[PDB]
């Protein structure tokens, strides 16, 4: 109920990195977690959302078929798995929690408990 | 490629939960409205007219004379069990006490998971047969949905059996939690009965206060879609504090507590257990 995003920073096009949203507050069993991303110049987008019932939903068509959200309650952590990354995906990713819920609020909504996000970009990644 | 219509938000959740994204939903009664009575719009008449299946609870919720659903299925030219299907059936049914009714039913069977499972299985039964070669996943989503509801049903029964026979009491305004009580080992106490009655009269208020003066819940609860002032006085003029709100009439909007059938039940089950446990 106090969140950190760990995960990872930038990758190459076609890459894959897993983002990890973990609680440092209290039990995330009773909450829905959504990942959103905010581009350096565009509106927030819902990326994916996992509910209380461990049901999942994907909110933006631009990312469907690539992104996956999953949970492991042993560690109060949800993971967002990225796959086949493209420059269109470079953004600050962050997660937020909503109580006793299976579904996430609109990306436009004031979000209740977000963490400081993770900057993820897609590029050459070496000399 | 199948048109389905749900008469309300609880059915729509149980249905969305079974299809994922495979079937075309419509939910006639919106969140916060009472599926008890609603006047259908041209949109509801057309989506039921083009429906392949329509699901409803019935059991004196929406299946009587002035019931909106009954009028809809006839002015839209439909027939029972080919176009439309009841869901609240096979349930361990509660007949309304009914001093002025003399032989009718109480619709609130979804207030326990013991019957909540039945509803999800019945919705699925008349959907799988109607979408055979594309069925594939419906059987899995049912096993899982039910498995989750059952997990929770079992947690709930244990949480209640472990508190106190003398503390366990669901204190409500409208006495709709009758089903909750049978499944979870805890009787309800209401100000007024389900919609056969008047509400908030002194012979209802002081009756509930006498029971509070006599037996001892640690908390009082209120429904989502209700005026809280009546309960506010059975608590404050004579009583123990109100602890939380509980869900009855419909599914909450996304991101809010109780935004799915599983979720409205997780909320109620956890909040009622805590209110009485503490």
């Amino acid at each position: 109920v106090q969140l950190v995003e760990s995960g990872g920073g930038l990758v190459q096009p076609g890459g894959s990195l897993r983002l990890s949203c973990a609680a440092s507050g209290f039990t995330l069993d009773n909450y829905a977690i959504g990942w959103f991303r905010q581009a350096p110049g565009k509106e927030r987008e819902g990326v994916s959302c996992i509910g209380l019932s461990a049901v999942t939903t994907y909110d933006t068509d631009s990312v469907k078929g690539r992104f996956t959200i999953s949970r492991d309650s042993a560690r109060n952590t949800v993971y967002l798995q990225m796959n086949s990354l493209r420059p269109e995906d470079t953004a600050v990713y962050f997660c937020a929690a909503f109580p006793y819920s299976d579904y996430c609020p609109d990306s436009d909504d004031f979000l209740q408990h977000r963490g400081h996000g993770t900057q993820v970009t897609v590029s050459s990644a070496a000399g | 490629k199948l048109k389905v219509v749900a008469t309300n938000s609880i059915i729509a959740d149980m249905t969305k939960a079974i299809a994922g994204d495979k079937i075309d939903l419509h939910s006639i009664v919106p969140i916060g409205q009472d599926p008890h009575e609603y006047e259908p719009l041209p949109e509801d008449v057309e989506k039921t007219s083009n429906a392949d299946v329509i699901f409803y609870n019935g059991i004196n919720l929406e299946d009587g004379g002035q019931a909106w659903f009954t009028k809809l299925v006839k002015n839209a030219q439909k027939t029972k069990n080919k176009d439309y299907f009841a869901v609240s059936d096979g349930i361990d049914v509660i007949y309304l006490e009914g001093a002025s009714e003399k032989g009718k039913e109480d619709p609130h069977a979804w207030l326990n998971l013991e019957n909540g499972i039945i509803y999800s299985k019945n919705i699925a039964k008349q959907l799988i047969a109607k979408d055979p070669k594309n069925k594939e996943t419906y059987e899995k989503n049912l096993k899982a949905y039910v498995a989750k509801l059952e997990k929770l049903d079992k947690e709930a029964k244990s949480k209640f059996d472990a508190i106190a026979e003398n503390k366990k009491l669901i204190v409500t305004s409208e006495g709709c939690f009758k089903y909750f009580s049978k499944a979870y080992g805890v009787p309800s106490a209401y100000i007024w009965e389900i919609n056969t009655e008047e509400e908030g009269t002194p012979d209802q208020i002081s009756s509930l206060i006498e029971k509070l003066k006599v037996i001892k819940p640690s908390a009082l609860f209120v429904e989502s879609s209700v005026d809280r002032r009546p309960m506010e006085t059975v608590s404050k003029d004579s009583g123990i504090p109100i602890y939380s709100e509980i869900f009855t009439d419909s599914i909450a909007k996304k991101g809010k507590p109780g935004d799915s059938y599983y979720a409205m039940m997780k909320w109620n089950l956890d909040k009622i257990s805590e209110g009485l446990a503490k």
